[PDB]
């Protein structure tokens, strides 16, 4: 029951996320999908792995809302991505923090989200589970990549689409320091915590070559 | 031609899809004018009493008191024993009671029987 | 100076009170604080007794 | 500690490993616990010494109350209110003491579960068996009296149970 | 009350009501805090069919995936001492049947 | 708590070199960390133990007799 | 998976049920039938209190790995070798499980072949 | 918002409102500005081809097919300005709006601070007191018999008069009081 | 926020800026009091387009009932000032 | 302390359709007999620091150059140190 | 027990010999001192009881109710001080006399070693409440309300008297100790069934039972603030106390006879919680919430298990305090707006922030937020019901959900949103009202520290 509930939750929420226009709504649906993945991990009888995912998701999703709130504040309480244009250069620290957070969320080798999500996917593939739940978990991973690139593409890449009077400003040490602490977290915390905790499960040492790559391929 | 929107109780018809607004008549226009007249008279009375500097209290609203009185105190004198009313009252006021009585009685008879055969496994059941 | 007084009124005093309360009142009753019985591995020696746990069965080490 | 009896609340001899530093790099735990000792444990210890000397200056005692045994509800006539009162009070006191016994055994079980860690399922069979026996006896005594319980209702329940036992034994004998 | 005009200068802007106008019998049912009847981009029946259809399909496919699980080409995991008999439940006075693990 | 940056009205906003250098530094740090881990620990992604081929195992070590012995 | 396709789309009796494996005697294949060897005893494997699901034939390497981690607390990265030894033993265990699966599959193939050959002979 | 509503919307007003709604929803669909400009010029052209129709029945058969087509393709999640009735900051600052009469309940120690403000407030109150007596008579004489027909108010006619019912429009709290 | 407290001068300049960037009007003949229908010969569709441009350039929406009776740049500026409560 | 610098607007003649996607929009509009009147109102979005864009992958590879240089220097130094 | 009864009696000559402008001060001070003295009854025993004399005895079920009764009078006086300002000295003295007589009758009722004495005082409490409702109520419905509050009660209470005397004609005594010690089973007979009904229905009507609850909304809505406070806090608990006392002679017939009342309460809690969601009057909503909570208490008493009795005692105390606080908040709003319609005065948080905090805490305790004693009683009753039958969990959880829904609906409607524009007479909250609110709420959050004081004799 837990496995099926997590699978349907993560699929449905990623599906809703890939089409939203409010940036906070997209990040909230991302949070719901990650929670569904966590309970999938619980349903495959891997609780310590779910706890590790909780710890990593804390870092990078908190920083993702950091960046979203910075963008909203700079653009005069505007939360729609249709009115957010070229911010890659207009505000660069939010840009780099959001790129790093998206990379950690989608699962990038040797970042904070990798040490949890990669093991989640490997454990789901190497278990006696539902075929449908496994399929939906993989599709949810792909849709996670999809809504991450949706946010980046519509918020940072194109031409500006905000009102003519530009009040963009990141130069406040409070915002910069608060974001950069979680940034260092989202870069190194996965490695540090994974190498510091004692082993609490038997690992999957041998896998088919394609089935070890499945997470990166779908992402 | 495009697929047609079908209104429902909880998803009503849009104003711009209402055929009545496209069917105009002088009687319709005078009806709208006199509706606006009633609304304007009420608005004028309210604002005259609202902007008054001497007024130092709640502006009495007859509509609100009519609503509350109809909701509370106008019900029973306007009640009649009717087949609809009688059947609805009997059902909604008796059926749940007997349904829950049947459910709980069956559950407790099953529990009592299982205790009689001793096949309940009441171990560690200390607090009741 | 502000940090020095903050670390005294907000860290040192609460830890003093809590340490006193735990060491002299909570630990007074049995089973109030229960630890984990730390892990014992072959080759370890114990402070209380001094005896040394024997090693393992010398499994073949190759690769 | 002497503040409680070790036999009522037993503990294993608490074997602990010895530090075996395989590297020369200083572990922050040792230095940090030493500075904790210096900055926290000594002032608390000195305050306790002050309080304990002040307590030692004024020493006085309190006693645990002893209750005599009185005839129980079985040695009471059907309407003799005074003996029934005595027996009911005694039965209520015994019921409270039995509750405390069950509490002690449950505390033992909880301590075992926390202490044995990952091997509690095997290393707590003793406490589980003790709690099972005590729980069965307590249930046989007091399971179904409900609110408005009394010594008379407990006696009736015991009589019914032991009538059933006598019938079962007689059926087994005449099988 | 939600679908009443929000640009009108109501005497009760939050409730969107005027002073003397008659109050609906179920005003407290429709207060923008509760059920609203605003027209939707998609018809109610279409949404109901789509929501029901999606839920039914997911439910059906989860049952199917229970029927046909996914696993790896492996045998059962093996545990040394009589399938860890004494560490799982115990009863060391029974001497259970020995289970022997095959070397391959 | 920051610096004084005036509105611009239809040009590119004013940028301090501090934020640019910090953003570039942290992006470069992230990429360097990824490269360093991949160089030192490649098997965390690629795997360390080759997957055996069940069809390549001979009938001898699996205890298969040619259909007549047992 | 490829095995799933041959068990769901092909013949169910052609391949094992993973729940009931094995369905044949162990010493059926060859009469040697060597035993599996365990290094960690009851008591030390209890005292390390690893996990119930970590208490397998690979336990000794986990013991060594745990000890190495404990002694070198500050240098977490230092005990690289212990981890490799443990995952190699787990790899060998998984390979043995795969060998059991393939062995039982081949035995099922040979049993079906023997029964069909016998049926052909009897009908002839 | 400010302007009093009429009894009905004329055909031209309906067409203009449909034009604005369709353009806004097309902007929601066409995110980029160049694509939006192209499709908006096309949309304006498609409005313009029936600008000169003289048949009212024809024009009313039109705008109806048009609003049906709009409802079919209306972008179920259109862009809304943050302060608009559907925006994400619509009634954000209503909890900060305090009525002006609350200042009458302040303690004298509170009014000791800000003495100039309360002196000017007293002046405003006196002005309101006199202007109200003038306003009631002016509204009574200017209103048509049988009651008002439209909720539109007249301006001041004489020199010292103030617009009738002005106090609660002039003394609004603020758009963002805090 | 850190949004400057915009004044009447800024609103007037910005409205005239948007209007001079509308190429159906020649900027040199444009003035604050010039009527849209008669002084510049614009259609009501042009007027609603101008209202949309003002909305998109000031970041807020003018309702249809108020927008459909704004025919001069000066009264557009006055409407914006009343909505935003500008002092000078 | 607030932003009181008396900001002055840029010249309105500065904005042109030339050299922007608004140019090709105007071209395709002229192919069917229409014109875009609000084109210059949007030229500022393609003019200044907004004129140059970056790709999605280029956005992903924001600091690959100097990080890669640090990587190669570090690996070379480690190779030189361990070969001793 | 006379050391509490005599000062309460002396409250009367002190009130009638007071100055015209000192009645409230003297009454409040001496009622507070009587409450402080009564607070020493909480030192109860694990054994039988505090048997003071042949007439009065104390129990750890009676002691919390006695302390709450003594504590309620000063709060009632503080609440009544405002709306009685324009009234003559003799009539205010009469009002205070009615309150003092109600307290005296309640105090003697809760000790009342005799069942006939308990009945006499339990019915003597009727007169002061009826006079308070039908004399100092505002609307024209008060008279009608009084009639209901009268006859319902007597319709239940007259058979009980007959049953009571019948018991003494057979048993020979009606002393509660002798009854408890000499109790005997009731055979399944028609005569015994009707004796059971005569014993139960009188206490059922005043809980009130779901089908028999019509009098409560009228009586609580049309009563003045002191009347509503005393009705919700203490007078509703007389039925629960009487049932807890009288169910000792009704075994084992309670097992069969409890089913219709159990079904009525379990369904009526859902019905009344749902009724609260659609209510246009604050007082009526609070009254229906009281009906739901007392339905839960009825279930607890009918199950008659130790956890049931502990939960019922805790819930009775917690509900008394919470409902008195809620009625006081509603009356503070009413004395400003004079309407008692929930939708009229809106957005009062922006004008009365501290009163908004009081509203929030009262709604939180009504919502049964842990570790409040409201939730302690709720959870104990729910666990006992689950042991009684596992299917009760659906109804109990639904009731919890609807309770949270209507409590937060009440809070949001009155405190949040936008203020009503035409209402300009919302004056700043007085020190008297804030003190009243704190004196309601601090005892609750302070009782959550020592729950065994309100868990009854089966703790
Ligand atoms: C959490 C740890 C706290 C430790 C610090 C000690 C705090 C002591 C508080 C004692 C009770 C407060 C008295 C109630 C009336 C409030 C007085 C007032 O008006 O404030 C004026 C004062 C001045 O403000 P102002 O600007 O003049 O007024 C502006 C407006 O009023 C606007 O004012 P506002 O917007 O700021 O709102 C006022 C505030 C205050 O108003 C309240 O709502 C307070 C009442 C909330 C409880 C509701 C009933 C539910 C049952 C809970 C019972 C817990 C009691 C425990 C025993 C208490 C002993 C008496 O309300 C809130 O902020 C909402 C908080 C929601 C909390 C819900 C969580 C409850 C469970 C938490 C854990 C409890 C058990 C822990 C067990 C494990 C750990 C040991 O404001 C304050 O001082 C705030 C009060 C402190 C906040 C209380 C929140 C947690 C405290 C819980 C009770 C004690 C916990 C014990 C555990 C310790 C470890
Ligand atoms: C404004 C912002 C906050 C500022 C203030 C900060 C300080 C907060 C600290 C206070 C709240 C935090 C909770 C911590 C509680 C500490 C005290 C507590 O531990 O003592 C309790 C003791 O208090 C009492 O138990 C509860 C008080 C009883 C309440 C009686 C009500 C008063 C009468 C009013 C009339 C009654 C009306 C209601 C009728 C029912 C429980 O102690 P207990 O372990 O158990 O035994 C006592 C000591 N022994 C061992 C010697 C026996
Ligand atoms: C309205 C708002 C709420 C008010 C209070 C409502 C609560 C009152 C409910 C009364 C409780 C139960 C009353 C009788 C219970 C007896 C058990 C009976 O129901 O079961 C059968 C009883 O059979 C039939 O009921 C016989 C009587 C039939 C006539 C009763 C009238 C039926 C409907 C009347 C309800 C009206 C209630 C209000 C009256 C004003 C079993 O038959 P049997 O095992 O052989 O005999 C059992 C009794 N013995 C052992 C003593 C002999
Ligand atoms: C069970 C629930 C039974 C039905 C409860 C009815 C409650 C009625 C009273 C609620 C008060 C009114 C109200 O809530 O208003 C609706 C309010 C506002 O609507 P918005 O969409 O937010 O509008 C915002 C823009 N205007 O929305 C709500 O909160 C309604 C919520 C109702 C929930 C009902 C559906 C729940 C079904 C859950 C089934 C699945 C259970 C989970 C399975 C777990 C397995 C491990
Ligand atoms: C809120 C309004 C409710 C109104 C009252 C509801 C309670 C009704 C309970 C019954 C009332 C009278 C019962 C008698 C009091 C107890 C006395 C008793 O138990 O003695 C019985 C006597 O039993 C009776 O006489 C009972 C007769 C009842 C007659 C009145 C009937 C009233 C209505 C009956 C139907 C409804 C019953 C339950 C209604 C519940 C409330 C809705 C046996 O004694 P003996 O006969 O001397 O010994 C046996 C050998 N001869
Ligand atoms: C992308 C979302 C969906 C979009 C689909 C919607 C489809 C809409 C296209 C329908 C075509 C029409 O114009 S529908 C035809 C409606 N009828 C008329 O146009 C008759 C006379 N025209 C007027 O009166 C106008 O107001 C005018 C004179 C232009 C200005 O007036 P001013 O001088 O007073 O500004």
């Amino acid at each position: 029951m837990t496995l099926c509930l997590g699978a349907i939750t993560t699929l449905f929420t990623a599906l809703c996320a890939i089409t939203q226009n409010d940036i906070k709504k997209i990040v909230a649906f991302s949070t719901s999908s990650q929670l569904g993945l966590m309970m999938v991990t619980i349903g495959i009888n891997q609780p310590h792995l779910a706890f590790l995912h909780i710890c990593m998701h804390a870092f990078f999703k908190a920083m993702l809302f950091m960046c979203s709130g910075s963008i909203i504040h700079s653009l005069n309480d505007e939360q729609d991505i249709r009115k957010m244009g070229g911010l890659y250069k207009a505000m660069p620290f939010t840009t780099t923090a959001l790129i790093i957070g998206s990379l950690a969320l989608t699962g990038m080798p040797y970042l904070t989200g990798f040490y949890s999500k990669d093991l989640i996917i490997e454990a789901v593939n190497m278990s006696y589970t539902n075929a449908w739940a496994l399929l939906m978990t993989l599709i949810a991973t792909s849709l996670t990549a999809a809504y991450s690139t949706r946010i980046i593409f519509f918020a940072f890449l194109g031409k500006p689409r905000f009102p003519p009077l530009v009040l963009i400003n990141e130069n406040n040490p409070l915002l910069i320091n608060s974001i950069k602490r979680l940034l260092i977290g989202s870069i190194f915390a996965g490695f540090i915590i994974s190498n510091n905790i004692p082993p609490m499960t038997v690992p999957n040492t041998t896998m088919p070559l394609y089935m070890k790559m499945t997470a990166l391929i779908v992402t | 031609s495009f697929p047609k929107y079908k209104p429902s109780r909880l998803a009503t018809l849009p104003a711009t899809l209402d055929p009545a607004e496209y069917d105009i008549s002088p009687e319709t226009r005078k009806a709208q004018a006199e509706r606006l007249a009633i609304r304007s008279r009420l608005k004028r009375e309210y604002l005259l009493q609202y902007n008054d500097p001497n007024r130092l209290g709640v502006i009495e609203d007859p509509a609100l008191i009519r609503w509350t009185y109809a909701r509370s105190a106008n019900i029973y004198p306007n009640f009649r024993p009717t087949p609809k009313t009688s059947l609805l009252g009997a059902l909604f006021g008796i059926g749940p009671l007997f349904f829950w009585y049947y459910v709980f009685k069956t559950d407790r008879d099953k529990k009592e029987k299982l205790i009689q055969e001793g096949k309940l496994d009441q171990t560690f059941n200390i607090s009741y | 100076y502000r940090h020095s007084i903050f670390a005294v009124t907000h860290v040192l005093i609460p830890v003093w009170i809590i340490h006193y309360y735990l060491k002299y009142h909570v630990t007074a009753k049995p089973y109030t604080v229960v630890e984990r019985k730390p892990r014992i591995f072959p080759g370890d020696t114990i402070l209380e007794t001094g005896e040394v746990i024997p090693l393992m069965k010398e499994f073949p080490d190759q690769h | 500690p002497d503040s409680w009896d070790k036999d009522v609340y037993p503990e294993p001899p608490r074997r602990t490993p010895a530090p075996a530093p395989q590297t020369s790099l200083p572990n922050p735990v040792t230095y940090l616990t030493k500075i904790f000792d210096l900055l926290v444990d000594r002032p608390v210890t000195l305050a306790r010494e002050f309080i304990e000397q002040q307590h030692a200056k004024n020493r006085y005692y309190y006693y645990h109350r002893e209750f005599r045994r009185v005839p129980d509800i079985t040695e009471c006539e059907e309407k003799d209110i005074l003996c029934m009162f005595e027996a009911e009070m005694q039965w209520r006191r015994d019921y409270k003491v039995d509750q405390e016994i069950v509490n002690i055994i449950q505390e033992r079980l909880k301590a075992c579960q926390q202490r044995e860690g990952e091997s509690y399922r095997q290393n707590c069979a003793k406490e589980l068996e003790q709690f099972t026996q005590v729980s069965k006896a307590f249930q046989d005594r007091y399971s179904d009296l409900g609110a408005h319980y009394s010594a008379r209702k407990c006696l009736a329940k015991q009589k019914q149970r032991m009538l059933a036992e006598r019938k079962a034994a007689k059926e087994a004998a005449a099988a | 009350q939600q679908e009443r005009d929000p640009w009108y200068d109501w005497d009760h802007p939050d409730l969107r009501l005027n002073w003397g106008e008659p109050i609906h019998w179920d005003l407290d049912m429709y207060i923008r805090n509760r059920v609203d009847t605003s027209p939707t981009p998609v018809s109610w029946n279409t949404m109901c069919k789509h929501l029901f259809g999606f839920v039914a399909f997911m439910l059906f496919m989860f049952w199917v995936g229970e029927i046909y699980p996914s696993y790896q080409p492996v045998g059962p995991k093996q545990y040394p001492y009589n399938d860890l008999y004494l560490e799982r439940g115990g009863d060391p006075t029974k001497e259970p049947e020995p289970v022997v693990h095959y070397e391959i | 708590g920051g610096v004084h940056i005036e509105p611009r009205y239809r040009q590119f906003p004013q940028l301090t070199r501090s934020q640019l250098i910090q953003a570039e530094f942290f992006s470069a740090t992230m990429w360097f960390w990824i490269l360093w881990r991949f160089w030192h620990d490649s098997d965390a992604v690629l795997g360390h133990f080759p997957y055996p081929d069940p069809s390549q195992w001979t009938d001898e070590e699996l205890g298969i007799l040619p259909d007549d012995e047992d | 998976g490829a095995h799933l396709a041959r068990r769901y789309l092909g013949d169910a009796s052609k391949e094992p049920d993973p729940l009931r494996m094995p369905t044949f005697p162990p010493d059926y294949g060859f009469p040697e039938r060597k035993e599996r060897e365990m290094v960690a005893t009851q008591q030390e494997m209890n005292d390390a209190q690893l996990m119930l699901q970590q208490r397998d034939y690979c336990a000794h390497y986990l013991i060594q790995l745990l000890k190495c981690k404990r002694d070198s607390f500050p240098n977490f990265l230092a005990c690289k070798h212990e981890q490799h030894d443990w995952d190699y033993c787990e790899h060998l265990d998984y390979v043995k499980r795969m060998k059991e699966f393939e062995r039982e599959r081949r035995l099922l193939q040979r049993k079906k072949r023997r029964e069909q050959r016998e049926a052909e002979m009897a009908r002839g | 918002a400010f302007s009093a509503p009429a009894a009905y919307l004329t055909h031209q007003q309906k067409v203009l409102r449909l034009y604005k709604r369709a353009l806004r929803h097309l902007e929601s669909w066409c995110v980029h500005r160049d694509k939006y400009r192209y499709f908006a010029c096309l949309m304006r052209a498609r409005f313009d081809e029936h600008k000169n129709e003289k048949d009212m029945v024809k024009a009313t058969q039109l705008l109806r097919q048009a609003e049906e087509e709009f409802w079919y393709g209306q972008h179920p999640q259109p862009y809304i300005f943050p302060e608009s009735p559907g925006g994400t900051s619509y009634e954000r600052y209503e909890c900060y709006k305090v009525p002006e009469w609350c200042l009458d309940d302040w303690h004298p120690s509170e009014k000791a601070m800000y003495p100039d403000y309360f002196a000017k407030r007293e002046q405003w109150k006196r002005l309101r007191r006199e202007s109200w007596e003038r306003e009631v008579k002016q509204l009574q004489e200017e209103t048509p018999p049988g009651g008002p027909r439209t909720e539109a108010l007249p301006p001041a006619r004489k020199e010292g008069d103030l617009p009738p019912l002005w106090w609660h429009i002039v003394t609004r709290p603020r758009e963002r009081p805090m | 926020s850190d949004a400057p407290p915009l004044t009447l001068e800024a609103i007037k300049d910005r409205v005239l800026y948007v209007l001079k960037l509308y190429d159906k009007i020649d900027p040199e003949k444009l003035s604050v009091n010039s009527h849209f229908m008669k002084d510049l010969g614009l259609d009501s569709l042009d007027q609603v387009e101008i209202i949309m441009a003002m909305e998109d350039e000031f970041g807020f929406e003018i309702p249809d009932i108020d927008a459909e009776k704004l025919m001069c740049p000066q009264e557009i500026v006055d409407y914006i000032a009343d909505k935003k409560d500008v002092y000078e | 302390e607030h932003g009181h610098s008396k900001m002055e607007l840029p010249d309105y003649k500065q904005w042109k359709i030339e050299g922007t996607p608004l140019e090709t929009v105007q071209e395709k509009l002229a192919a069917r007999g229409l014109r875009d009147p609000w084109g210059r109102n949007e030229a500022w979005r393609y003019s200044g620091g907004f004129a140059n864009n970056v790709s999605f992958v280029g956005a992903l590879l924001k600091g690959f150059k100097w990080g890669f240089a640090a990587f190669v220097v570090a690996v070379g130094a480690e190779y030189y140190l361990e070969s001793q | 027990m006379l050391k509490i009864i005599i000062p309460t009696t002396m409250l009367l000559p002190m009130t009638w010999m007071s100055k015209h402008n000192m009645i409230w001060i003297n009454a409040t001070v001496h009622s507070l001192l009587i409450s402080l003295i009564s607070l020493s009854l909480l030192n109860q025993l694990g054994e039988n009881s505090l048997n003071f004399s042949l007439t009065f005895f104390s129990d750890s079920l009676s002691a919390p109710l006695l302390v709450l009764t003594t504590w309620l009078l000063p709060l009632m006086l503080m609440a009544s001080q405002s709306h009685l300002s324009k009234e003559t000295t003799t009539r205010k003295k009469l009002y205070i006399t009615m309150l003092i007589l109600l307290q005296l009758f309640l105090i003697m009722t809760f000790t009342a070693t005799e069942l006939i004495l308990f009945y006499i005082l339990f019915e003597a409490t009727l007169v002061p409440t009826l006079i308070i409702i039908t004399r100092w109520g505002n609307q024209t419905e008060r008279l009608n309300a009084g009639l209901y509050f009268l006859f319902y009660t007597l319709a239940g209470s007259l058979p009980l008297l007959v049953a009571l005397v019948y018991i003494q004609n057979t048993t020979g005594s009606l002393n509660f100790l002798i009854i408890h010690y000499w109790s005997h089973p009731l055979s399944n007979s028609w005569s015994n069934i009707f004796m059971w009904l005569a014993c139960i229905m009188a206490f059922m009507v005043k809980m009130p039972l779901y089908g028999l609850h019509l009098w409560l909304p009228k009586a609580h809505v049309e009563a003045p603030i002191a009347g509503s406070m005393v009705l919700a806090a203490v007078l509703l608990k007389l039925g629960g106390y009487g049932m807890m006392r009288i169910t000792t002679i009704l075994n084992p017939l309670t097992n069969y006879m409890a089913y219709p009342f159990l079904m009525l309460s379990m369904w009526g809690m859902i019905m009344t919680s749902s009724i609260c969601l659609r209510q246009t009057d604050l007082k009526s909503l609070i009254a229906y919430s009281s009906v739901s909570h007392m339905a839960l208490v009825i279930v607890a008493i009918m199950i008659q298990t130790p956890w049931s009795f502990m939960g019922a005692t805790a819930l009775m105390i917690a509900h008394g305090l919470t409902s008195s606080m809620l009625f006081c908040l509603a009356n503070t709003n009413y004395e400003r707006v004079h309407s008692r319609t929930m939708i009229l005065a809106r957005g009062l948080q922006t004008l009365l922030p501290l009163m908004a905090t009081w509203w929030l805490v009262a709604s939180l305790t009504n919502l049964a937020l842990p570790p409040s004693i409201n939730l302690i009683g709720e959870l104990f009753i729910i666990t006992a019901s689950f042991s009684w039958s596992n299917i009760t969990i659906i109804l109990m959880g639904m009731n919890m959900m609807i309770t949270a829904l209507y409590s937060l609906y009440m809070l949001i409607t009155t405190q949040r949103g936008k203020y009503t524009h035409h209402i300009n007479n919302i004056k700043p909250s007085f020190t008297r009202e804030n003190a009243l609110m704190a004196l309601h709420i601090l005892p609750l959050l302070l009782l959550t520290l020592n729950p065994k004081m309100i868990l009854g004799p089966l703790y």
